[PDB]
């Protein structure tokens, strides 16, 4: 038995029911990530996600070193390399973690058609999600739950998520060092950002360090008294919450550097101990259940991330305005609360979900009437924890285009900031052209006494953008357009 | 040496300083831009999402049988 475990997500040694599978009958096996660095990356603006991916593989390599093995990044396409890799290695079987998302599925299947017709065995474990998503779907008449309320109900009636596998092996794997070619780094080394086409001069330490190793350490911090209280007990919105938490876990969950299940049965264990209750409210797991919901709402929906062709998305006459979408994307809307969320997003690769809500509102329903599926595009390159299902699902709800949950008033581009962080500490941080402005004026630098803009080294329209629109003006009109879509809706 | 390019949203847009630093959105009329939506909607209201009895019921549990979060004059902070 000689096999291959293929990494795409599930970038982790722990809770890997797929990497476990491959090793049990095996004589000698090898792991792979497959990348064509030459065409992999879509744009100059997407450095954070690729840096995160590459630190992740690098960690995987380090971890696999301690197993006297290494990670094999293979340049090419999962279509051209697989057959060759079959012949050169005589691999008896292939193991990889189930990808639910529509396009992955298709691709995964056509790569199953290939392995079967080449007489190689295949096992998929679904360890990216808590549940077998298909069963949630069959339990509901083989259709996906349309509301979060019904989603919740359906999973309370099913088994509990599988326990984290005891994935990792030493004396039963570490000595599977059959073949050792030292031409290795030259051919299967982990790419650098430059092979991807990114310039890495002047480049600081990643705010969000990749890898399973950073993920597991983060889990532990996440679950200590101070982080617990502040996140799970007395949650309050402060200027500090906007900041990238050292305990944040969303990116690690997305790449699979952390197991969503391990996270699950530890968030439970901590509740059990601290509250002396062995059956916790469902809302405790809220951040995971919403991730599940979406992975579920989209698995049989090839067009989940598009308005038209999507069976659950309201169709709406969004405007085209490429200059507007650009000013938004760049953080040059002229509205400091928005522009600083967009700036943070771009430098760091993460924003707080309410910063997301505010920014999603400004572009869609609130002020510019640009299609949400464009916001999804912008975040797909920028946001560490975005992916097909999670990112589009979220944007549908926020724009008022889907029925996952109760709608809610439009956050204000000027008000909702000064409530959230009155100090203006956040804005001064990400927009240093606006340091010498008093918090009083700062969220609205246009309606602030001219003397100040003169005596603040930045004048509006010259060093900082004049306001894309004015809020009340344009928001007075979209709300009626919004009612119209709903009046005339049956 | 490799040079990736700007993402599509930039390439499709005029992003020189006058657009970035001071482009403004237009000032319009309500009943003009309102009517156009009606026509496009008549096109659109084909997919429109349609559900069935099994699905149509769950919305009542989460939604007011809907203008609730929108039946207002502006948003909620500058009107
Ligand atoms: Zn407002």
């Amino acid at each position: 038995a000689s096999s291959v475990h293929w990494f795409r997500k599930g970038l982790r040694l722990h809770d890997n029911p797929a990497l476990l599978a491959a090793v049990r009958g095996a004589r000698c096996v090898r792991c792979v990530y497959i990348l064509d660095p030459w065409f992999a990356a879509s744009s100059s603006v997407g450095i954070n996600r690729w840096r995160f991916l590459l630190q992740s593989l690098e960690d995987l390599d380090t971890s696999l070193r301690k197993l006297n093995s290494r990670l094999f990044v293979v340049r090419g396409q999962p279509a051209d390399v697989f057959p060759r890799l079959f012949k050169e290695w005589g691999v008896t079987r292939l193991t990889f973690e189930y990808d639910s998302e529509p396009f992955g599925k298709e691709r995964d299947a056509a790569i199953m058609k290939m392995a079967k017709e080449a007489g190689v065995e295949v096992v998929t474990e679904n360890s990216h999600t808590l549940y077998d998503l298909d069963r949630i779907i069959e339990l509901n008449g083989q259709k996906p739950p349309l509301t979060y309320k019904r989603f919740q109900a359906l999973i309370s009636r099913m088994e509990l998520p599988k326990k984290p596998a005891v994935a990792v092996s030493s004396q039963q794997m570490e000595s599977c060092r059959a073949e050792i070619q030292e031409n290795h780094d030259d051919t299967y080394g982990v790419p650098s950002l430059e092979e991807l086409g990114f310039p890495t001069e002047g480049l600081g330490p990643a705010v969000w360090q990749g890898g399973e190793t950073e993920a597991l350490a983060r889990l532990d911090k996440h679950l200590e008294r101070k982080a617990w209280v502040a996140n799970y007990e007395r949650p309050r919105m402060n200027a500090n919450s906007l900041l990238a938490s050292p305990t944040g876990l969303s990116p690690y969950l997305r790449f699979g550097c952390l197991s969503c299940r391990l996270f699950y049965y530890r968030l439970w264990d901590l509740y059990k101990k601290v509250k002396r209750n062995s059956t916790p409210p469902l809302s405790l797991f809220g951040q995971l259940l919403w991730r599940e919901f979406f992975y579920t709402a989209a698995t049989n929906n090839p067009r989940f991330d598009r308005m038209e062709g999507n069976p659950i998305c309201i169709q709406i006459p969004w405007d085209r305005n490429p200059e507007a979408l650009a000013k938004w994307a760049e953080g040059k809307t002229g509205f400091p609360w928005i522009d600083a969320i967009m700036t943070q997003l771009r430098q760091e690769g993460w924003i707080h979900h309410l910063a997301r809500h505010a920014v999603a509102c400004f572009l869609t329903r609130g002020d510019l009437w640009v299609s949400w599926e464009s916001g999804v595009r912008v975040f797909d390159e920028l946001l560490l924890d975005a992916d097909f299902s999670v990112n589009a699902g979220s944007w549908m709800w926020l724009s008022c285009s889907a029925f996952f949950q109760q709608f809610f008033h439009c956050y204000c581009p000027v008000g909702f900031g000064r409530r959230t962080d009155p100090s203006g500490d956040y804005i001064r941080r990400y927009l240093p052209k606006l340091k010498g402005f008093p918090s009083r004026y700062i969220y609205e630098p246009w309606n602030a006494p001219e003397s100040v803009q003169k005596a603040a080294k930045c004048i509006i329209g010259v060093d900082y953008p004049r306001p894309i629109v004015n809020h009340a003006e344009t928001s007075r009109l979209n709300i009626e357009r919004m009612k119209q879509i709903y009046q005339q809706l049956s | 040496k490799y040079v990736l390019q700007d993402p599509i949203w930039l390439l499709m847009a005029n992003t020189d300083d006058s657009i970035m630093m001071t482009y403004q959105l237009p000032s319009r009329d309500l009943q003009a831009v309102l009517k156009e939506d009606q026509e496009k909607l008549k096109l659109l209201q084909r997919s429109q999402p349609r559900f069935t009895e099994g699905q149509r019921r769950e919305l009542r549990e989460v939604h007011p049988w809907l203008p609730t979060a929108i039946d207002v004059t502006g948003c909620v902070y500058c009107e």
